[PDB]
RNA sequence: AGGACCGAACCGACUAAUGUUGAAAAAUUAGCGGAUGACUUGUGGCUGGGGGUGAAAGGCCAAUCAAACCGGGAGAUAGCU
RNA sequence: GCUCGCCGGAAGACCAAGGGUUCCUGUCCAACGUUAAUCGGGGCAGGGUGAGUCGACCCCUAAGGCGAGGCCGAAAGGCGUAGUCGAUGGGAAACAGGUUAAUAUUCCUGUACUUGGUGUUACUGCGAAGGGGGGACGGAGAAGGCUAUGUUGGCCGGGCGACGGUUGUCCCGGUUUAAGCGUGUAGGCUGGUUUUCCAGGCAAAUCCGGAAAAUCAAGGCUGAGGCGUGAUGACGAGGCACUACGGUGCUGAAGCAACAAAUGCCCUGCUUCCAGGAAAAGCCUCUAAGCAUCAGGUAACAUCAAAUCGUACCCCAAACCGACACAGGUGGUCAGGUAGAGAAUACCAAGGCGCUUGAGAGAACUCGGGUGAAGGAACUAGGCAAAAUGGUGCCGUAACUUCGGGAGAAGGCACGCUGAUAUGUAGGUGAGGUCCCUCGCGGAUGGAGCUGAAAUCAGUCGAAGAUACCAGCUGGCUGCAACUGUUUAUUAAAAACACAGCACUGUGCAAACACGAAAGUGGACGUAUACGGUGUGACGCCUGCCCGGUGCCGGAAGGUUAAU
């Protein structure tokens, strides 16, 4: 089993979009930003055991950093990572 | 025209890569000045 | 059978081909088959070591038995077969315990002939023998120069070497060259002569068949600059020198072997 | 069948005109040669400087080649400007 | 938005490489955009890339790299065995439809498939850095069977028409459906089965190879497509209801046949030719050591797992390489109509564009073109440039020749449209029916229907019927080079280089020779019918004399002659 130390640190925010909502809306999907080292059993077992939902499949992908700049100092974001949890039949959150 | 750079990743990284300067006496002494001159990049990688 | 193509397009107006009907149109034999790399002419360090070297055809090497150590086992010709890598051509032939091999192709040898190796074989061509057994004065190919290491001499395609004597624990043998020269006398030899002779009928005809052999160019010494070949230069055609090679060394004449060791061996050089 | 014939793609580059502070540090337009072969092309690899490679022109080796580029000896030396 | 023009083997679509947010939405016009800009690949913010099946990673290897020991080398280091890496190659598996402003073989719907783990049950000999098979692989050519795709008819829905006519031999549109599963066909290959024996596959082997018999004449392998199912589902021209007029839902007819047909598939086939055409793993098998009422193997069922990274967008280009939003360069894939031999060319479809300065005027002169009286190379260094020729069929065709050519020599004649032969022939395809059955994806007959050259005769139109585009100028004498090729990237494509062929010469294999302080490597896993060097340069007739000089080869007597 995954220890509840690592399950902990994988979720890190929910995702607030209009794919995200459509997502939860019409699919069952929560869209959630989840720790960039994060496997997808990491992604299941969290969801499974810190909303008590049941999931039934994960899809992650990962989301390139933006170079923006300040003045004339650029620098580029961060990646993150992003996953697609599809829950079963019976959820709220 | 065809002009004399055409590029590829691979042929880059296997030419004047860092695994590549490391690997020999000489490319480890390049390494070396470009840490003493003070080098933001040292080799071409990404 | 030598053949003149019908001069329809030039190119075709000069070959000959060298045509043989027996040969085995098919596959060759796969577990005596290897891949063999073509080299370019150029060794370990990259360089260009022998000049005029490179493309020509895909070959696969084969394995051809030169030594001829399963003796005393008979073994019938099975087929013969075209060889890439030879002037001549290669018998696969099929031991009585069901081991095939090639080997050098004699001269009348076909499909379906009895050859047999070792000591108490029979005199006749295809058996390959210790030349202490072998009767002075008989065409022998595929002649070995120590015993046990595997046939050197006369291998290439209408090639023959004949022994003229066997004076003690050696055999004078008047090599193809001309050259008379003392090999031990328990080195294995076959018996008759190779087989292709008519190869040395054909002609090629174009550019492109020497191509398709691997044979590139070969750019006349007095065409270059001086920097390049000592012949070099001149305003128009001009020669004027002494012939060398591109290395300066005297060619027209000069002659290069130093070995020393086998000096003992050669009992007159050739003529 | 063919280093076969005509001819597109494809490779090339014979002529002319334009262009020549170009649209382009070598092209465009109209014709032109090869076009199953010694062809052409993609991806990778190998050969290195008095060295490579060269169907040979002193050609090519990163718009550089009768000896590359970078750094150093080095503020070479300059009875010359 | 309506018209007009351009590309349409691309100026459309999809990628690889390369780039790296340029993608999509809102917002701003300072600078960037060769002008203005409300617009933008610009500024700012937000959003966007979803995989057991696609690709990478992974398993395996080529060229080649690195390389424990090792051999070698003043040192640095060179080479290389075991090994280990290295794709551009070999290895398991997913398709249709729908959806987002922006992703989709990834999401959703439907229907699937693959490989491993674990468990149960039934049977059971399993077991390798080892043996065998297989993977496993050339150029060209030829048909045959198909399909994609298209055309026409039928069917279904709609129209009867701004200007003469248009209820019909009339017009517009649609007529689509996959993987998987089942069947096994047109082909292609191979005799099959059983028993005994063996110097081979380092050992073993029931596997492979081999040698005997005996019997049967068939079995096996492979294989496009079609057919059935998937699918009483989806899709579907269009209508219906609301309509932030952007669309959003609902409903939805027919959904067939004939012919033509690939450069795609059977085909890694078949025929043929020399120039003789990767490897290793997965895969199938054989056993050795071992384990043998255990483990393991096979089969069925159930259950779990299939992680990670890529996925936006451009990609013949305003996003890559060219300093530019540059008339240049850049690999693969798809490839509709009409005419055509055709991927040429003309005009078009799908689709995409009008090239990020415009408005005038209508001088010289320059550039790109059109036409030209009479003449017709007089121009000029030179017919440079332009003009001309140009297709298919048939007739006809010289010198010379290596007997192949020359030759498309040269030079001519025919060509449209309509009608008849013949309400479209010869030919191709071929239904229903009929006959037989080793009964079906069968063969024989039969010709409905469809497709359809080419020729002759008759007529008719125009100045002209290869009407556009496309598409040889021809002949005579001669120098050089035999020929195809190659070369001065960027003023020289040539008579120069190359070449087949010839000769001379070296080279006996630890070959000469070359790269290398050496080890080693190439020569070559070649062996004198071979290899290296040099010259000449197809072919035909030939290649004369000179060995005093320089070189080379040979000789050893004498003279001179180093280190010692």
């Amino acid at each position: 089993m995954i220890r509840e130390e690592r399950l902990l640190k994988v979720l890190r925010a929910p995702h607030v979009s209009e794919k995200a909502s459509t997502a939860m809306e019409k699919s069952n999907t929560i869209v959630l930003k989840v720790a960039k080292d994060a496997t997808k059993a990491e992604i299941k077992a969290a969801v499974q055991k810190l909303f008590e939902v049941e999931v039934e499949v994960v899809n992650t992908l990962v989301v390139k950093g933006k170079v923006k700049r300040h003045g004339q100092r650029i620098g580029r974001r961060s990646d993150w990572k992003k996953a697609y949890v599809t829950l079963k039949e019976g959820q709220n959150l | 025209m065809k002009r004399t750079f055409q590029p590829s990743v691979l042929k880059r990284n296997r030419s004047h890569g860092f695994r590549a300067r490391m690997a020999t006496k000489n490319g480890r002494q390049v390494l070396a000045r470009r840490r003493a001159k003070g080098r933001a990049r040292l080799t071409v990688s990404k | 059978a030598v053949v003149k193509c019908k001069p329809t397009s030039p190119g075709r107006r000069h070959v000959v081909k060298v045509v043989n009907p027996e040969l085995h149109k098919g596959k060759p034999f796969a577990p005596l088959l290897e891949k063999n790399s073509k080299s370019g002419g150029r060794n370990n360090n990259g360089r260009i070591t022998t000049r005029h070297i490179g493309g020509g055809h895909k070959q696969a090497y084969r394995i051809v038995d030169f030594k001829r150590n399963k003796d005393g086992i008979p073994a019938v010709v099975e087929r013969l077969e075209y060889d890439p890598n030879r002037s001549a051509n290669i018998a696969l032939v099929l031991y009585k315990d069901g081991e095939r091999r090639y080997i050098l192709a004699p001269k009348g040898l076909k499909a379906g002939d009895q050859i047999q190796s070792g000591v108490d074989a029979a005199i006749k061509p295809g058996n390959t023998l210790p030349m202490r057994n072998i009767p002075v004065g008989s065409t022998v190919h595929n002649v070995e120069m120590k015993p046990g290491k595997g046939g050197q001499l006369a291998r290439s395609a209408g090639t023959y070497v004949q022994i003229v004597a066997r004076d003690g624990a050696y055999v004078t043998l008047r090599l193809r060259s001309g050259e008379m020269r003392k090999v031990e006398a328990d080195c294995r030899a076959t018996l008759g002569e190779v087989g292709n002779a008519e190869h040395m009928l054909r002609v090629l005809g174009k550019a492109g068949a020497a191509r398709w052999r691997g044979v590139r160019p070969t750019v006349r010494g007095t065409a270059m600059n001086p920097v390049d070949h000592p012949h070099g230069g001149g305003e128009g055609r001009n020669f004027g020198k002494h012939p060398v090679t591109p290395w300066g060394v005297q060619t027209k004449g000069k002659k290069t072997r130093s070995n020393k060791r086998t000096d003992k061996f050669i009992v007159r050089r050739r003529s």
